[PDB]
């Protein structure tokens, strides 16, 4: 914050809101909670200069979690070939697929 | 992305072009007012439920709340514009050139 | 599916309903027949004149008020939380706001229709 | 320390003496506040409100007191910080092997 | 600095309060009856309303 | 208190409705505090399992922890069979 | 904006003077059109016709500045046999200022347009060759 | 307005502020604004003519739409980066949608159409509120994101504001206008140091809060808001045409006045990194301010215009008016330079 | 960026226990009494691994337990369990309370012939230790090593030297 | 399916780490009938 | 087709906002907006938030009907326009419903669209939870920590509640 007077007095405001990998009502976890905890623990008191390079593994990982973009183009591969199987009778999927 | 982010993001565009293209009604910008906290509502909605936040749950909530004030406020002024010039027209609103 | 096919029947048999209603009768339409309603004499002005709302500010506060019960409505979940102590405090003290926003408008005649 | 006008660590540093030049113009500035209050409310500007003008004067002075330590605090943090990041890049901050001019050359241009 | 454009200009009231259009808000008229349970069926209240 | 009760009579006869409301409102935020219940309903909001009970390893030291859900030790519910 | 400038300096001055041309009309026709845009959005026309009538004025006397300016400062060095000399861009601003004079039917203009373009330009071609930055970066 | 009413719709004015300026979550942040807009309409209103209704609806028109983009850029950032915190943003949309959406807020360049119109329309006061205090939380938030924000972006409203800013006051005769014009220009230098060192963007605030503030308080104090109304000032209370030359130097940055030091440490801070033309431009620029402040010099304290007859029966009352802080603000205004280096508090 | 490791089919495959969920439910309190500890054990491998990989061969070791719990209520209580079950799968939320009579059939017989007692209230959930041979594991979030730290900045704090240096100003 | 395509490897990661990911949809049910996938999405929220 | 259940919903979505962004009659926009709201609810059920989509859905009906209300006292003409009365209404409406269908048809032609940014057509099903077995609602327990944890946000929602009675009065108090 621009005045930090929750730290300064020890109230908490709105810091519980802030990450998914804080705690929620009865423990429930957000579907990314690893991936966040690994970035903002590789992250942590090393600045954003720093965070920005020397955590851009952990950090794309957590990226691909939130939004999946490279799973969903790996299955629009996968998807897309198959139909270009299916249709020149070259591939048949099997009784459960 | 998703393909339903298409959607609502084009919903927010259509809305954004939609205030700021103005035609006489004041009514009908203020509709186009609620109909960006509408699309950021379902947006928000979206991704929070998507990834698991739970804790974010409340906050679609939160910010309708605080889109009625904003169309409680700007019905408010629309009552005041209209009994000075019988109408909400907003070619009246010019004395201040 | 079973809400989205009740849903579709729903109105696909109100739709029937109108369409056998338009259909099914023997008409004669004319002017003098289909003319605006006002006790046998001509209106006097458009119906689309400005109609001047007297409580118009009881509808304004209606949108706030509207809104407090999607803020109180979760108070069933949560009064099932271990933190009853805050819970109880917080419930009580967005009700009372409410109730004083309600007395203030009352005590300052916002509730009386403009003349 | 976050969000603390003086933090704990600035008590190592000597307060500002009590008659610095910088404190004693803050106390000025006070004393001129005091005169113009007289002059726009239209009172005899050297006489009235005497104990107006004392408030005027020991107000500003008790406030730039406190600026002034903080300002300082600020520039021996500023030193420290410099320094000890020197102390931890000494690769960065290398000793220059200095010539006498005896050694260095410099083309001479001529004011003909 | 005038020009073309700003030629109707005029300095704005000294108070900041322009005068109320004289324009008059019209209020709508109704037929209240001759055809109409309350008017006896041969009262013809012409009536104007605000709401 | 003589002043207060022609007041409250006042409004008795008045506004009725308003004196019910103010009444039930005041009992809403007092009671809780004198209650002797009170207590109970956090305890039964903490003995409701959402979640699974994850269990602990045994590292040797930790005589109050359970080894079997029927053994003695550990959280009884006793006082909620008889409430 | 960005690319259209980079290929503008991508080729080398004094040569390809074609190209140059294109560049330069190209960042004409864009700053033509930006004012074009605020002009009618600001001060409505009164009829579509001529708001396309002040599109047209704007944007082409935009186009043309830019390209005699690419002309003129191409043609310059090719005769002059100075790529990287100043004043190519010099004799480039102020024949853009006298086409904004001419376009304009006014000689106050065109001589103060000259100077300003003039001078203008001279820096810019000064600024790449010392490397000046006008939004720099933060590095300190 | 119930007098309790007016400091119980001024206490949330300053909450929403105060909660922007310590919120580390962006829906409270986001939340602190909508606080701030709601209690300030009805300043706008509070004395119901139909100026002050326009301009309390081009306000409002315009405060909701930047709301707008500042929750979309909230909405992008936790789709891109899972969190709600205040500080740099995770995707380049979102910089752009904040950053222009603050930039509307503050009324900067080319979204500034707004400033003069609603300034214009509201009292004294509420004018003051507008161009001083309004102008906190916006900076909060810009102050936390710099590390995120386009330098071309930035730079170039900086560069608009300024000019803008300085050809618009040329041509008021109106005091509240030629506020409004100066407002914008200087919040220009704010926001172009910024990328830099954002200590001189809060320096550059404080000082231009301070000055603005002494100028409002002493048009109320003798309720002038022309001109022509504020060249009658000498023929009733003389030392105010005189504090009024002093501040209006200073707004002019002219040395050894206090304005001087906020245009000072800013061209330090852009050419220690090398950034040369932009400070030079920017000085020569400001020099349109002055010459519309030295007008005002010229008709408030280095002549005398011609007064009238009923001037007379106001010499025979004393000001009234609260001016509150004045003859401290105006001290400040102005005798501040030799304490230059009391700037490093900022840090 | 690697590929993943999956298990064999024939690693996976496992006797499996195909009975309805209002048969879980009748027998899930005796259940829980019975066959707690390899249970325990194999919830404890999950919260602790975070991998259904490492955790199979104890997974395995869960449906064995299962089986045999089954496999006595059939030799002794096949009847009275048939009841109660079948009482339960009549109601839409297979509720306990619609069936206390026949739970009390085949709670009587599991104690007369098999010696089991039901839980108490609260049993069930109780946190319960487990002892276990398998190693903790030491990096379950396969966590690269973390950055170092910036050097701290400590030392004596003293004076600016000369003060601001601010252009002219001497202090 | 992919043997023909050049530049694939089969059962490849997108992530860095080698921690196992919980699959999504359409990760597990990627290949299969609609009506499977249909059930294992929205079976939850249509039922009734 | 089925699976394709909040797609569809979202091109309704876009569609109801090209009828109030196009401003025909307010009478006409509420509309509009109250068709977004429907499907905007049945998207955000479909993500599993009943009670988000049932709320939004409540408020906006609500909202709406103050509108229709306002319309004709105050937004009402002779000749109130619908999207085909108007040249300008008609062409910002043709313009939206052709600039939605060709995003869809591309879409749909190709699983892929870009539309400045590129977004995945394979149905939206895909990104969903595989693994669910909690005996709650996930939205419930997170909108009722309102009252333990958003012990901040009550006070500062309620307040701006509060003075928007407050403010409304002064602001309509002529
Ligand atoms: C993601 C994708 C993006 C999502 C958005 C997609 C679009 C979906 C639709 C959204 C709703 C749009 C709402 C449009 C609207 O409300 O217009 C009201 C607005 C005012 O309506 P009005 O009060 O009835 O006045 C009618 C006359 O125009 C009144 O004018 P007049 O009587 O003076 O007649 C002379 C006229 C003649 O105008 C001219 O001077 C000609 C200028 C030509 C320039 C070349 O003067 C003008 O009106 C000047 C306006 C020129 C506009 C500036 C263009 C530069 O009408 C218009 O201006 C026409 C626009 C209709 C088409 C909108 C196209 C939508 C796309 C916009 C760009 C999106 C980029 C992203
Ligand atoms: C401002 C005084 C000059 C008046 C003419 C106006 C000139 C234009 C001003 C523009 C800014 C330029 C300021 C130049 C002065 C600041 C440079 C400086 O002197 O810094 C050092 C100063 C302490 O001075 P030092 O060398 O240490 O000697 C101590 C002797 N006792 O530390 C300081 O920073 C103190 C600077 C404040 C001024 C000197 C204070 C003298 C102490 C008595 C209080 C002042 C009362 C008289 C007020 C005079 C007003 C004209
Ligand atoms: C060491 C001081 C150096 C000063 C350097 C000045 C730097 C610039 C500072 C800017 C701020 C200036 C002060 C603010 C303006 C206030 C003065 C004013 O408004 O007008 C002049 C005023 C005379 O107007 P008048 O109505 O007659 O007031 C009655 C006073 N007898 O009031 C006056 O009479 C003139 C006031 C200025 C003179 C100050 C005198 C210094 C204090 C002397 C102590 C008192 C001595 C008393 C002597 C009598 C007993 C023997
Ligand atoms: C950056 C480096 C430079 C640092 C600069 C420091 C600036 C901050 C310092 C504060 C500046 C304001 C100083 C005001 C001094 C004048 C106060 C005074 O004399 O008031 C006289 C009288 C009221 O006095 P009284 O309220 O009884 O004092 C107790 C306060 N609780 O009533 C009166 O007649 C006074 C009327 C004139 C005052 C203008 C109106 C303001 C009212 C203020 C109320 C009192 C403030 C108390 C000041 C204490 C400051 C520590
Ligand atoms: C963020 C990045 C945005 C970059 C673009 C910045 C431009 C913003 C300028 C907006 C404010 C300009 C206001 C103004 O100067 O007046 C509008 C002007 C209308 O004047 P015009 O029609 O061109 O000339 C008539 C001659 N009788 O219309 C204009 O011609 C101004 C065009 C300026 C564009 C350069
Ligand atoms: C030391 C470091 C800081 C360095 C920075 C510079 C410091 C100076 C900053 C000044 C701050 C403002 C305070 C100035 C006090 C002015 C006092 C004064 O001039 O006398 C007032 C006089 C009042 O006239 P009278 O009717 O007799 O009395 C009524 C009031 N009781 O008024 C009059 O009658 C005059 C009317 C005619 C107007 C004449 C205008 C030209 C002379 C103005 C001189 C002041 C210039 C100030 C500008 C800044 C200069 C640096
Ligand atoms: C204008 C602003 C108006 C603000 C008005 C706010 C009114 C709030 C009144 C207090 C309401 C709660 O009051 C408080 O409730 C909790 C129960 O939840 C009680 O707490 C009691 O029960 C809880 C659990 O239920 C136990 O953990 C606790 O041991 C016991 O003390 C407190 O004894 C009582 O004081
Ligand atoms: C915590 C929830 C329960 C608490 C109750 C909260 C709502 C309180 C409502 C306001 C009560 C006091 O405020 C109200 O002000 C008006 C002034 O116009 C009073 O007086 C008015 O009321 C009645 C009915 O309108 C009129 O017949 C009377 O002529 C008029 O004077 C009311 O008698 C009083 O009831
Ligand atoms: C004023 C109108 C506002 C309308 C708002 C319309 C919705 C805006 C959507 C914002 C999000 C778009 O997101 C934009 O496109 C994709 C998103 O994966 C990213 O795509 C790019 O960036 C990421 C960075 O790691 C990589 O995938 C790669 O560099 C490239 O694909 C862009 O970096 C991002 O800026």
């Amino acid at each position: 914050p621009f005045f930090d007077v929750q730290k300064r007095l020890g109230v908490d405001l709105d810091r519980w809101m802030t990450i998914q990998s804080a705690e929620q009502p009865h423990k429930i976890p957000s579907r990314c909670h690893a991936f966040e905890k690994e970035w903002i623990e590789c992250a942590h008191g090393i600045g954003s200069i720093r965070a920005e390079k020397e955590c851009k593994i952990e950090f794309e990982d957590f990226r691909e979690c939130l939004l999946r973009q490279k799973t969903m183009k790996r299955l629009h591969a996968i998807r897309r070939q198959r139909e270009k199987l299916i249709k020149e009778g070259k591939y048949t999927p099997p009784p459960h697929h | 992305m998703s393909m339903v982010y298409m959607n609502i993001m084009m919903a927010f565009t259509v809305s954004l072009v939609g205030l700021l293209m103005y035609r006489s009604h004041l009514m009908s910008s203020l509709l186009c007012l609620e109909g960006m906290m509408l699309s950021l509502f379902v947006m928000a909605a979206l991704t929070i439920l998507n990834s698991h936040f739970t804790l974010a749950s409340m906050m679609p909530i939160i910010l309708l709340v605080f889109a009625a004030c904003e169309a409680a406020l700007g019905l408010s002024l629309l009552v005041m514009v209209s009994n000075t010039y019988g109408t909400d027209y907003v070619q009246n609103l010019n004395l201040l050139q | 599916m079973n809400l989205m096919l009740a849903l579709l029947t729903n109105f696909t048999l109100a739709t029937l309903l109108v369409i056998i209603a338009f259909w099914l009768p023997q008409l004669n339409v004319y002017s003098e027949k289909t003319s605006p309603y006002e006790c046998g004499f001509d209106p006097m002005g458009s119906a689309r004149l400005p109609f001047s709302m007297k409580f118009f500010l009881v509808a304004i506060t209606f949108l706030l008020f509207d809104l407090e019960i999607a803020l109180l409505l979760p108070l069933p979940w949560a009064s099932q939380t271990a933190n009853l102590n805050t819970m109880l405090t917080m419930a009580l003290f967005l009700i009372i706001l409410l109730a004083v926003s309600l007395a203030y408008e009352w005590t300052q005649k916002g509730l009386e229709w403009t003349e | 320390a976050t969000f603390q006008f003086l933090p704990d660590e600035a008590r190592s540093l000597p307060p500002p003496k009590l008659t610095d030049p910088r404190l004693a113009f803050v106390g000025f500035l006070g004393y001129c506040s005091g005169l113009i209050d007289n002059a726009i409310r239209r009172r005899p500007v050297l006489l009235a409100g005497l104990h107006r003008q004392l408030l005027y004067i020991t107000s500003f002075v008790f406030v730039g007191y406190y600026l002034l330590k903080r300002q300082d605090y600020m520039y021996a943090v500023r030193d420290h910080d410099m320094f000890s990041y020197i102390k931890s890049h000494p690769e960065d901050f290398p000793e220059k092997d200095k010539k006498t001019y005896g050694e260095v050359f410099e083309e001479f241009h001529p004011v003909r | 600095y005038p020009t073309k454009e700003t030629a109707h200009w005029k300095p704005p009231p000294w108070n900041d309060v322009d005068p109320p259009k004289d324009t008059l808000v019209s209020n709508l008229t109704l037929n209240f009856g001759p055809q109409h349970p309350a008017a006896h069926g041969v009262l013809r209240l012409v009536m104007e309303l605000s709401g | 208190a003589e002043r207060v009760a022609a007041f409250l009579k006042n409004v008795w006869a008045k506004e009725p409705v308003l004196v019910a409301s103010f009444a039930i409102a005041g009992l809403a935020v007092i009671l809780p505090t004198l209650s002797p219940y009170t207590k109970y309903s956090l305890m039964i909001n903490r003995a409701t399992p959402y979640n699974y009970p994850v269990p602990l390893r045994d590292d040797g030291n930790m005589p109050d922890v359970p080894s079997h859900p029927q053994d003695p030790q550990g959280p009884s519910l006793e006082w909620l069979k008889r409430l | 904006a960005k690319t259209v400038l980079r290929q503008y300096w991508d080729i080398p001055e004094g040569t390809e003077c074609h190209r140059k041309t294109y560049a330069t009309t190209s960042i004409g026709g864009a700053a033509g059109l930006v004012v074009s845009a605020y002009s009618v959005a600001l001060k409505t026309p009164t009829s579509f016709l001529e708001g396309v009538a002040r599109t047209g004025r704007y944007t082409f006397t935009a186009a043309a500045i830019g390209a005699i300016f690419g002309l003129t400062s191409c043609i310059s060095a090719q005769v002059r046999e100075k790529p990287d000399d100043p004043l190519n861009y010099l004799i480039g601003g102020c024949a853009g200022g006298l086409i904004l004079g001419a376009r304009t039917r006014s000689y106050g203009i065109g001589a103060a347009a000259c100077a300003y373009m003039g001078l203008t330009a001279a820096l810019v071609k000064m600024g790449q060759l010392e490397g000046w930055q006008v939004f720099a970066e933060p590095k300190v | 307005m119930n007098p309790i009413i007016f400091i119980i719709i001024l206490l949330t004015i300053m909450l929403g502020t105060i909660i922007v300026m310590i919120s580390s979550h962006w829906l409270l942040v986001w939340i602190g604004f909508e606080m701030n807009m709601l209690a300030i309409i009805p300043i706008m209103m509070k004395n119901h003519n139909p100026r002050a209704t326009e301009a309390s609806t081009k306000y409002f028109l315009t405060q909701s739409t930047a709301s707008m983009l500042l929750m979309m850029a909230v909405i992008i950032n936790l789709m891109f980066s899972g969190q709600w915190t205040v500080m740099k943003l995770f995707n380049p949309m979102a910089s752009m949608l904040m950053t222009m959406a603050l930039a509307m807020k503050l009324g900067m360049a080319p979204f500034h159409f707004w400033v003069p119109e609603v300034t214009q329309g509201i009292p004294l006061s509420s004018g003051l509120i507008l161009l001083t205090w309004q102008k906190l939380a916006p900076m909060s938030v810009l102050y936390q994101i710099f590390p995120s924000i386009n330098l071309n972006l930035i730079l170039t409203l900086s560069v608009l504001s300024i000019l803008i800013g300085g050809w618009g006051g040329l041509n008021q005769t109106q005091l509240r206008k030629i506020m409004a014009y100066s407002s914008i220009a200087h919040m220009g230098w704010m926001t172009a140091v910024l990328p830099y060192n954002p200590t001189m963007t809060l320096l550059n605030l404080i000082i231009y809060i301070i000055m603005t503030s002494t100028m409002f308080t002493m048009f109320m104090a003798n309720s002038t808001t022309t001109t022509l109304s504020l060249s009658h000032t000498w023929n009733k209370t003389p030392i105010m045409t005189v504090l009024i030359l002093a501040t209006l130097l200073s707004m002019g940055g002219l040395p050894p006045l206090s304005g001087f030091m906020p245009k000072w440490m800013i061209i330090q801070e852009m050419t220690k990194n090398n950034s040369i033309i932009l400070p030079t431009f920017m000085a020569i620029t400001a020099l349109l301010n002055l010459y519309f402040y030295m007008r005002l010099t010229y008709s408030t304290t280095l002549t005398m215009f011609p007064s009238t007859n009923n001037m007379k029966m106001k010499w025979q009352f004393p000001l009234m008016k609260k001016m509150t802080f004045l003859p401290t603000m105006v001290v400040l205004s102005t005798m501040m330079l030799p304490l230059t280096p009391m700037l490093s508090v900022l840090e | 960026p690697g590929i993943v490791e999956l298990p064999s089919l024939e690693d996976l495959k496992v006797q499996e226990v195909k009975v309805s969920s209002s048969v879980l439910k009748a027998a899930a309190h005796h259940y829980g009494a019975q066959c707690d500890k390899p249970n325990k054990e194999f919830m404890l491998c999950r919260w602790e691994e975070k991998d259904p990989r490492r955790c199979l061969e104890e997974g395995k070791l869960v449906n064995q337990c299962a089986l045999e719990f089954f496999r006595q209520i059939k030799r002794h209580c096949a009847e009275p369990f048939t009841e109660y079950w079948t009482c339960i799968d009549y109601s839409g939320l297979q509720l306990f309370r619609r069936c206390r009579k026949q739970q009390a059939q085949f709670d009587e017989c599991v104690l007369d012939k098999l010696g089991w007692v039901r839980p108490d209230l609260g049993d069930l959930s109780k946190v319960t230790k487990v002892k276990t041979d398998r190693p903790l594991p030491e990096n379950p979030y396969h966590s690269r090593a973390r950055p170092e730290p910036n050097p701290e900045v400590e030392g004596d704090l003293k004076p600016a030297r000369h003060g601001s240096r601010l252009f002219f100003w001497t202090m | 399916v992919m043997k023909d395509v050049p530049g694939w490897k089969v059962g490849e990661s997108v992530f860095h780490t080698t921690r196992w990911v919980t699959p999504m949809m359409g990760e597990l049910y990627g290949l299969r009938a609609s009506e499977e996938v249909l059930s294992a999405t929205y079976g939850f929220i249509w039922y009734t | 087709m089925m699976l394709y259940i909040v797609f569809i919903l979202s091109v309704i979505f876009v569609m109801g906002f090209v009828g109030f962004s196009s401003k025909p009659s307010p009478i006409y926009g509420g509309l509009g907006l109250i068709v977004s709201g429907g499907v905007g609810c049945g998207i955000v059920l479909n993500f599993g938030g009943s009670f988000l989509g049932l709320m939004v859905f409540l408020i906006y009906l609500g909202g709406m009907m103050v509108v229709f209300g306002y319309t004709t006292a105050m937004a009402t003409e002779q000749y109130p326009e619908i999207w085909l009365s108007n040249k300008a209404v008609l062409g910002a409406f043709v313009t939206g419903l052709l600039m939605e269908f060709f995003m869809v048809y591309y879409v749909l032609k190709d699983k892929e669209v870009e539309v400045v940014f590129e977004f995945n057509g394979l149905g939206d099903w895909v990104i969903y939870d595989t693994g669910d077995s909690g005996f709650f609602s996930e939205e419930a327990m997170g909108i009722a920590a309102l009252y333990s944890y958003g012990t901040w946000l009550v006070i500062v929602t309620g307040w701006s509640l509060l003075i928007g009675v407050v403010v409304i009065m002064e602001i309509t108090r002529g």
